[PDB]
């Protein structure tokens, strides 16, 4: 059947960062891991590859550079068989790689588990993190092993699938894209201690103390003028409709200044009560 | 001391009011509307 | 303290200690005469033949009498007024370090000119000019009050001294932990 | 002083003088001027449209 | 953050469709349907204005002001002139006439409503330049705290056709939204001169500059959103709309004695 | 890259070069070691 | 070692270049790209808000649309259509015989550019324009390069024949960028030639086939009397007779000095 | 001093290398950091682990291979030309003769001062599993530098997809005071003065505070002014619901 | 939910219907580009499209 790729938190950040240099510029790298077909698939560690005159292509793979890396990657035990390659391209509706077309056919002969990954956004990520891979089916999808038994497959309904330009056939021969991410026990505690939403730690005692009470130099300074700002914001919209009917043609006008000055006041009170609430023990 | 009391005095009418909006709304939404 | 470097005989150690003695006489910088006592300097030299100058000035800070030290020395080092002037700064300095915690357990900061008068062997009217010269030379930072006769300083060079000092230092940190059991436990229940 | 030229007040009893700053207050109650205007009008419309 | 962030582009709004939906025109020549801001609905959405969009996702950002800055027909504008008001004596004849036609309609204009007449929309100057004309009008804008825009008779003059009337309309479009604005016109006889002969090619704009200049005055009703001050150096008779109190009120003639 | 693109250098600040290609696109990049200030001229490849 | 550093230089990533059309805010600027239409970009690093404003040429990011570096404002080439040279060329030996007028010329030009306190104690405003007129080719070239040589300011030669044309455009962009070049480099002095071709008073100061003539005469007046003049740069014009110049430029505040070349 | 900014990808990949080698507590892992040390803020844009062997019972037993460094450095030249060796990291809490002698070994391939990093594989206490340390001599003296966690734009966004106020600061501030109480106790038993000299210096930093009592009430005065605005927030909700109530009573009538 | 659908907008221009074809594909004139034939939607009738008809094209 097909293969479900499972990129961990370590491989996703490394494969992405290698292709973040330039919109037009294209690079490539090598993926390594140890797994078995029949669903499961892992990636241990990756590293970028040098760019040749052809850019991203089948001849851009250096057997001399690749052999030297596998010897240097043996010291830590991360040396494994070649599970595929990852590339970098600006991306399109179909065939995101502007060069590679049949290059995967030469890759399938070396390893049947090898894939070609292309990063569409190139620092355009809005938080979705959508990456594209490729696998050559060649002759298939008729009276053979049934791929779409795993997850999110048999797509192509009407003209809208994914980017909506691929529809059914996707890139070539309906490679049935499947991507999932996982986090181990070490990746769970490390990422939450480094980046979760925003990292304020290491300042933990001064976290909100220095950012607010010690930042009062100019932050909320002249609170009497800061309260005057909330006056002009409320007086503007409250003046609109005092008759509770249609006059100036508005709806949320009374709710506009409601939510804006509510969070500001909530921050004004918490910072002020914690000024003397830290209790630095000044005494005399 | 009076300032802290007047903070809760404004919130006194808040808890006795918001509940009264949904109070009629049950029988309003249960009846069939044209 | 360097074992391999600066290898000298026993006679040259006392000669170098003589230069270390006259070095701190004319200035109060880098702690005081008692700083060289903790280092293997005074303990490695003989206590007579005018090699005790660094030892006698340490106890003279608490006693506060120039005539006791002037009787044990010669006319060479007693004719320079700089030695007598800069010794008074170190005598009040001990009282200046009492502003945080020494006697009072309430951390009340107050300085009377009569207490430092007998300690520094200086009259009351010259106290205003004694602290004034300390700010000009960058010795201490702070403000003084002539009307109420009160002096408040930020810091000078807090010493390496121990015992009753480190005992009181722990008590101030208990008040930081007392708020965890008082103010801290109340916020946890909220 | 009544013409708002020189800011200060004297002492007739002891012949002394006092220090008087120009600003007498801040902007606080002004924010209540907008609230009292809405509660004397909109609130009247709250009862009329409901009844 | 996804609506604006770093990337921003320039576009022109055309027509809306639904809430948070509208048709615009970008600077690349290709029109796209963007997402109108949740704040802009109807009363806050202008029918046609230059706005800001998104580079890729193509979403509405902000309404850009009608900037008249370009490479052709540049009209100078002075910001906060340093000339002191009433720095030259002997202007008592003119200064008394300026306050009523400038200071009153820009400040005390509520008094004109008690009279029942509209405030004067402009004033004419007659005399040799340099005396109470050039440096004086820049000092008057200081007391009124209004934007001082320089539109002269020899400006916006070029062999290209169609930019002359286009630039004048964009200035009044900006001066209508901003009340504190003053437009001074030096050597108005250059614009006031009409066509007594056929210039054949490359000059069509002698009459065209009078169309938009008189549209902002005689076209609409009598209201002052801007101060239009014209100055005449030497002219025999030029009166397309100029003379008579149709819009302009006071005519200031510099005494030669 | 063996298929080199034709470009005309507008200006060879001191170590930075300003070149305008045939695509009507001007880029700002610092000078490299494979080029010389006298080797960058108009009517040249 | 030099080969490896040249290979590492190929891995660098260049960016685009543009000019700020309008200043929207402190962190946001409206620019115009050289590779496309007008865009609005942000700031990246080492951004000095004092030296960067509307019109300042910027380095545009093709990826994130940010301003990488800061560059001086250049649109039309200033070293080709305009002659720029370091200090002067002709010394004071060729201008000899005019010393009576030369000493008066240095007091109104050399003195205010070096020590402005000379006229400050007197109370007189420094003259902006100075007209050097005489026979064609006689005293026009000698007096032009002698002023920049004695003072030390750069020599800017902007002939009037490079403004007025029968071609559409070429009016304001030359004077605005010439004002921008003298704004960036303070020790500079602007010189002109053949003013008689771009002048004339017509009748009412209107335009009949004057399209490039009148736009030039009015723009020269708005630069000195505008909100921003050239305090470190003096405007010099060269022609035959002052009668060929617009009387609007002859009024005080624009041309305060007329020197005749016998 | 200087500053150190470490990306989360460097620390995430450094912990897994400890598991890939199956290193127990008797041994520690050592690796090299790559970045730009030329500026005042040291940044690590790359790292790789090294097969470091050590005996815990003997501080004179260590194994560091320099041949893998020369080959790895040449391989990175074809990847990123802006990446150079700024120092070396290591694991384990303890600093012994193994880590001190190898500090000069990486100095041969590092132009600037190699940045020392103690990596905690178990993540014991507070935050910052890895602390920034710089080597300086007056005996080897290792001074701590501020360690901040900052990544690129797409790096911080990419991690959020993987994981997709008042009481918080108080609980974190009380833990710092408790760490100070044990700091003076553990240091007191070690002596029986250098650190205490800096502590007693910052302790002193109501004669002058007699007028400083009012400033506490001045901020509390604005809090009630803010509560007046905070009350207006719900005063409109008091009006907003009657906007519905007038339409609510018009429903049953139509039914 | 309405945001996520409207975050990614491919964009649509304005065009005018010219003529209809028996192949169930209508000709639409494009101002910046030119006449181009598209495929009608499921809710849009191809026979109801007449000349000078303003329609939206993705």
């Amino acid at each position: 059947t097909k293969e479900t790729v499972y990129i961990s938190s370590i491989a996703l950040l490394k494969m992405l960062k290698h292709g973040r240099a330039g919109v037009p510029m294209e690079v490539m790298g090598l993926m390594l891991g140890e797994f078995v077909d029949d669903y499961t698939v892992n990636v241990v560690d990756v590293f970028a590859m040098p760019q040749s005159g052809t850019g991203v292509s089948v001849e851009a793979v250096d057997d001399v550079f690749q052999a030297k890396m596998m010897d240097m990657l043996k010291q830590t035990g991360r040396d494994q068989m070649v599970v595929g390659w990852y590339h970098s391209h600006p991306g399109f509706g179909c065939w995101l790689s502007s060069v590679d077309v049949n290059t995967q056919k030469s890759f399938e002969q070396l390893n049947s588990r090898a894939v070609a990954v292309v990063v569409d956004p190139i620092q355009s990520v809005k938080g979705k993190v959508v990456i594209d891979a490729f696998r050559l089916i060649d002759t298939g999808a008729l009276i053979n092993n049934l791929e779409p038994r795993q997850t999110t497959s048999n797509t192509g309904l009407l003209n809208k699938a994914n980017i909506q330009a691929l529809i059914h056939g996707l890139n070539r021969h309906y490679y049935s894209l499947n991507i999932d991410y996982h986090k181990t026990a070490k990746e769970t505690k490390m990422l939450m201690n480094l980046h979760k939403e925003q990292w304020q730690s290491g300042l933990k005692m001064y976290d909100y103390e220095e950012k607010e009470e010690s930042n009062l130099a100019a932050t909320k300074s002249m609170v009497k003028i800061a309260e005057q700002y909330s006056k002009r914001i409320e007086e503007e919209k409250e003046l609109t409709e005092e008759e509770l009917k249609t006059r100036y043609v508005g709806r949320q006008d009374p709710k506009k200044h409601l939510s804006e000055t509510a969070d500001e006041t909530l921050e004004n009170n918490i910072v002020s009560v914690l000024t003397a609430g830290v209790n630095s023990v000044a005494i005399k | 001391q009076v300032f802290d009391e007047r903070i809760k005095f404004a919130n006194q009418l808040h808890d006795e009011y918001l509940v009264s909006m949904r109070y009629p709304e049950d029988k309003k939404t249960q009846q069939n509307e044209k | 303290t360097l074992e391999p470097s600066t290898s000298i005989t026993l006679a040259e150690r006392q000669q170098l200690a003589y230069d270390l003695s006259i070095s701190a006489l004319l200035g109060d910088k880098i702690y005081n005469f008692g700083e060289l006592l903790h280092h293997p300097i005074m303990e490695t030299i003989v206590n007579d033949s005018n090699y005790d100058w660094l030892f006698q000035l340490l106890n003279a800070l608490t006693v506060g009498d120039f005539d006791k030290f002037d009787s044990l020395i010669k006319v060479q080092i007693s004719k320079i007024p700089i030695l007598a002037q800069h010794e008074s700064f170190l005598r009040q300095k001990i009282c200046l370090m009492t502003l945080i915690e020494t006697v009072f357990v309430k951390n009340i900061r107050m300085l009377s000119f009569e207490d430092i008068s007998k300690a520094t062997h200086l009259p009351k009217d010259n106290v205003e000019h004694l602290v004034m010269r300390a700010i000009s030379l960058g010795l201490l930072k702070g403000s003084i009050d002539q009307v109420n006769e009160l002096v408040t300083i930020s810091w000078v060079q807090p010493r390496i001294i121990s015992g009753d000092q480190i005992t009181k230092m722990k008590d101030r940190l208990v008040e930081w932990n007392d708020q965890v059991e008082k103010l801290g436990k109340k916020m946890e229940a909220r | 002083i009544l013409d708002k030229i020189f800011y200060g007040v004297l002492d007739q009893g002891n012949g002394w003088l006092y220090v008087y700053e120009t600003p007498n207050q801040d902007a606080t109650y002004d924010s209540a001027l907008e609230l009292v205007g809405q509660l004397n009008k909109v609130v009247d419309q709250l009862f009329e449209k409901a009844s | 953050k996804r609506i604006q962030s770093v990337p921003l582009v320039i576009g022109q709004f055309l027509e809306p469709i639904d809430q948070n939906t509208g048709i615009v025109s970008s600077t690349t020549g290709m029109s796209y349907v963007v997402r109108i801001l949740s704040t802009l609905d109807r009363e806050l959405l202008k029918p046609s204005m230059s706005v800001a969009l998104h580079r890729h996702s193509n979403a509405l950002v902000d309404i850009l002001p009608p900037d008249s800055d370009s490479s052709i027909s540049v009209m100078g504008e002075n910001e906060k002139p340093d000339v002191t008001y009433a720095d030259v004596g002997g202007l008592d004849m003119q200064k008394q006439e300026i306050r009523e036609a400038v200071e009153l309609p820009l400040v005390q204009a509520d008094l004109y409503e008690q009279i029942g007449i509209d405030p004067p929309r402009g004033v004419l100057l007659y005399g040799p330049p340099g005396t109470g004309k050039t440096m004086l009008v820049k000092a008057v804008a200081n007391s009124t705290k209004a934007a001082f825009i320089r539109v002269n008779g020899s400006e916006f003059v070029h062999k290209y056709l169609g930019e002359g009337p286009r630039m004048v309309r964009d200035v009044f479009r900006l001066a209508r939204e901003n009340a504190p604005s003053i437009i001074f016109i030096d050597e108005v006889d250059s614009i006031a001169t009409k066509r007594f002969d056929a210039q054949t090619g490359s000059d069509r704009e002698v009459q065209r500059i009078l169309i938009e200049l008189l549209t902002q005055m005689d076209g609409f009703d009598q209201s002052t959103n801007v101060k239009v001050i014209m100055a005449t150096n030497r002219a025999d008779t030029l009166d397309p709309a100029l003379l008579r109190p149709g819009r302009l009120d006071r005519k200031i003639e510099f005494p030669s004695l | 890259q063996l298929p080199y693109l034709v470009a005309n250098v507008v200006e060879v600040v001191g170590k930075a070069a300003v070149v305008k290609t045939s695509s009507r696109q001007t880029v700002f990049l610092p000078m490299v070691g494979l080029v010389d200030p006298d080797k960058l001229k108009p009517n040249d490849l | 070692d030099k080969t490896e550093n040249d290979i590492k230089a190929l891995q660098s990533i260049g960016q685009l270049i543009g000019e700020v059309m309008k200043e929207l805010s402190e962190e946001k600027y409206i620019v115009k790209a050289s590779s496309g239409p007008r865009y609005i970009v942000g700031v990246r690093n080492s951004v000095d808000r004092s030296k960067l404003k509307k019109g300042v040429r910027v380095t545009l990011d093709i990826t994130t649309l940010t301003i990488m570096r800061i560059l001086p404002r250049e649109t039309d080439p200033l070293v080709y259509n305009m002659t720029s040279f370091e200090q002067g060329e002709i010394t004071f030996d060729g201008i000899g015989g005019l010393t009576e007028q030369i000493r008066e010329l240095r007091e109104v030009i050399e003195l205010p550019l070096k020590n402005p306190e000379i006229f400050q104690r007197v109370g007189i405003k420094p003259p902006k324009g100075v007209l050097l007129y005489g026979p064609p080719g006689t005293g026009k070239t000698l007096l032009a390069k002698a002023v920049a040589a004695t003072i030390g300011a750069n020599f800017i030669f902007s002939p009037a024949s490079g403004i007025v044309d029968k071609y559409i455009g070429e009016s304001a962009r030359i004077i605005r960028e010439m004002f921008a070049y003298a704004k960036e480099h303070e020790p500079c002095i602007i010189f002109m030639d053949e003013v008689d071709a771009i002048g004339g008073r017509r009748f009412s100061e209107g335009t009949s086939a004057d399209r490039e003539i009148q736009r030039t005469l009015m723009e020269l007046l708005t630069q000195m009397d505008g909100f921003d003049n050239l305090g470190q740069t003096k405007i010099i014009m060269a022609t035959n007779r002052p009668d060929t110049l617009d009387p609007a430029l002859l009024r005080p505040g624009r041309l305060d000095r007329k020197v005749e070349i016998p | 001093h200087e500053k150190v900014t470490i990306a989360p990808l460097v620390l995430l990949s450094a912990l897994d290398h400890y598991e890939r080698t199956q290193t127990k507590e008797n041994k520690r892992c050592v690796g090299v950091i790559l970045g730009d040390a030329n500026s005042s803020t040291i940044r690590v844009t790359n790292s790789f682990a090294l097969p470091f062997e050590e005996d815990e019972k003997n501080s004179d037993v260590w194994f560091l291979d320099h041949n893998y460094i020369e080959n790895m450095n040449e391989m990175c030249k074809k990847i990123n030309a802006k990446e150079k060796l700024i120092g070396w990291y290591h694991s384990g809490p303890k600093l012994r003769a193994s880590d001190l002698k190898i500090n000069e070994l990486f100095k041969k391939y590092t132009q600037n001062n190699p940045l020392l990093l103690i990596v905690d594989v178990k993540q014991q206490g507070v935050g910052l599993p890895t602390d920034a340390y710089v080597a300086i001599e007056q005996e080897k003296t290792f001074l701590h530098l501020p360690c901040t966690i900052e990544a690129e734009e797409a790096e911080e966004i990419g991690v959020e997809h993987l994981l997709r106020i008042r009481l918080t600061n108080q609980l974190k501030s009380l833990k710092g005071l408790q760490s100070k109480l044990k700091d003076v106790v553990e240091y007191l038993d070690k002596v029986i003065h250098t650190i205490l000299g800096k502590l007693q210096d910052v302790f002193n930093l109501n004669n002058l505070q007699k007028a400083l009592t009012v400033k506490t009430n001045d901020e509390l005065m604005v809090i009630y002014i803010s509560n007046l605005v905070r009350s207006i927030i719900a005063f409109d909700d008091l009006i907003e619901n009657k906007i519905q109530n007038k339409k609510i009573q018009e429903q049953r009538v139509k039914d | 939910k309405d945001e996520l659908r409207l975050l990614q907008e491919p964009g649509s221009y304005v065009g005018e219907v010219i003529k209809i074809v028996s192949d169930k594909k209508v000709l639409v004139k494009v101002q910046p580009e030119g006449k181009y034939i598209v495929d009608v939607a499921k809710d849009i009738n191809v026979k109801d499209l007449k000349a000078s008809q303003r329609v939206c094209l993705r």
